[PDB]
């Protein structure tokens, strides 16, 4: 399921036992009731650009 | 770097330069506040380890803004797999004497899982790879930071597109091609040990590290990259490690 166009995640991605899959965040991001989406958690989280997203 | 741009300050926020006596050596690129990735062939010409520098917040190499962060390279750790003077397992793992302080141009690039990086960023088809190294081949190296955006090709195809040039390394599965083979835009040896960074649904991540390759943007030859894919879970043990004394250090490779 993961395999397959990231499982639906914006970032990482577990398959389990079944039909079941868990999308998961890099640290300084956390994940939304969507259960796919990241949200920052931090002012400087990795792989965001600052004078890019505070424009 | 050629055929690239000058990568707006700011822009390119994980970025490092790496300085040994005050000279220009490298590129490396931050994954946190006191971690940088490099590629191992930087140190093979290493004698004053005490020396070493790191430069984040870094652009324009004439003028200093305040917006430079410089720490000493307190460890390199290098796979027990890298032979000197060859070009497999081309990686290194440098800890800062002190962390680095996050500001708008100090940012880390995110080290990502195995398992999204090898199923997922693989197959990203553009990613872009930095430095101020030479502009051209033979030519002078840059002042302001430099950005090229590089299409990711699989080694069967960068066996079959390449010109078959003699006592040329094997292009193994801890690296892949990137680049063009009209000898316009490519990465080159001042770029070594810097960041090829790949974009995913908004957020930018290690894929590659600036290795190796023939001459500088050869006709008919790709760029030379090191699979990051391949050292996660290696770099991810070795960041949970307490320091060692010593500057070099070899650690198992897997
Ligand atoms: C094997 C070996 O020559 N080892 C080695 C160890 C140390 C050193 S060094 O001491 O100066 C150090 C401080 C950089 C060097 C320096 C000096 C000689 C060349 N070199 C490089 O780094 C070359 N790098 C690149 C990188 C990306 C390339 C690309 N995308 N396209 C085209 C060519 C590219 C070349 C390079 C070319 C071929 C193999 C490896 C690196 C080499
Ligand atoms: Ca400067």
């Amino acid at each position: 399921i993961c395999v397959n166009e990231n499982g639906g995640c914006e970032q990482y991605c577990s398959d389990h036992t079944g039909t079941k899959r868990s999308c998961r965040c890099h640290e300084g991001y956390s994940l939304l009731a969507d259960g796919v989406s990241c949200t920052p958690t931090v002012e400087y989280p990795c792989g965001k650009i600052p004078i890019l997203e505070k424009r | 770097i050629v055929g690239g741009k000058v990568c707006p300050k700011g822009e390119c926020p994980w970025q490092v330069l790496l300085l040994v006596n005050g000279a220009q050596l490298c590129g490396g690129t931050l994954i946190n506040t006191i971690w940088v990735v490099s590629a191992a062939h930087c140190f093979d010409k290493i004698k004053n380890w005490r020396n070493l520098i790191a430069v984040l917040g870094e652009h324009d190499l004439s003028e200093h803004d305040g917006d430079e962060q410089s720490r000493r390279v307190a460890q390199v750790i290098i796979p027990s797999t890298y032979v000197p003077g060859t070009t497999n397992h081309d990686i290194a793992l440098l800890r800062l004497h002190q962390p680095v302080v996050l500001t708008d141009h100090v940012v880390p690039l995110c080290l990502p899982e195995r398992t999204f990086s090898e199923r997922t960023l693989a197959f990203v088809r553009f990613s872009l790879v930095s430095g101020w190294g030479q502009l051209l081949d033979r030519g002078a190296t840059a002042l302001e930071l430099m950005v090229l955006n590089v299409p990711r090709l699989m080694t069967q195809d960068c066996l079959q597109q390449s010109r078959k040039v003699g006592d040329s390394p094997n292009i193994t599965e801890y690296m892949f091609c990137a680049g063009y083979s009209d000898g316009s835009k490519d990465s080159c040896k001042g770029d070594s040990g810097g960041p090829h960074a790949t974009h995913y649904r908004g957020t930018w991540y290690l894929t590659g590290i600036v290795s190796w390759g023939q001459g500088c943007a050869t006709v008919g030859h790709f760029g030379v990259y090191t699979r990051v894919s391949q050292y996660i879970e290696w770099l991810q043990k070795l960041m949970r490690s307490e320091p060692r004394p010593g500057v070099l250090l070899r650690a198992p490779f897997p």
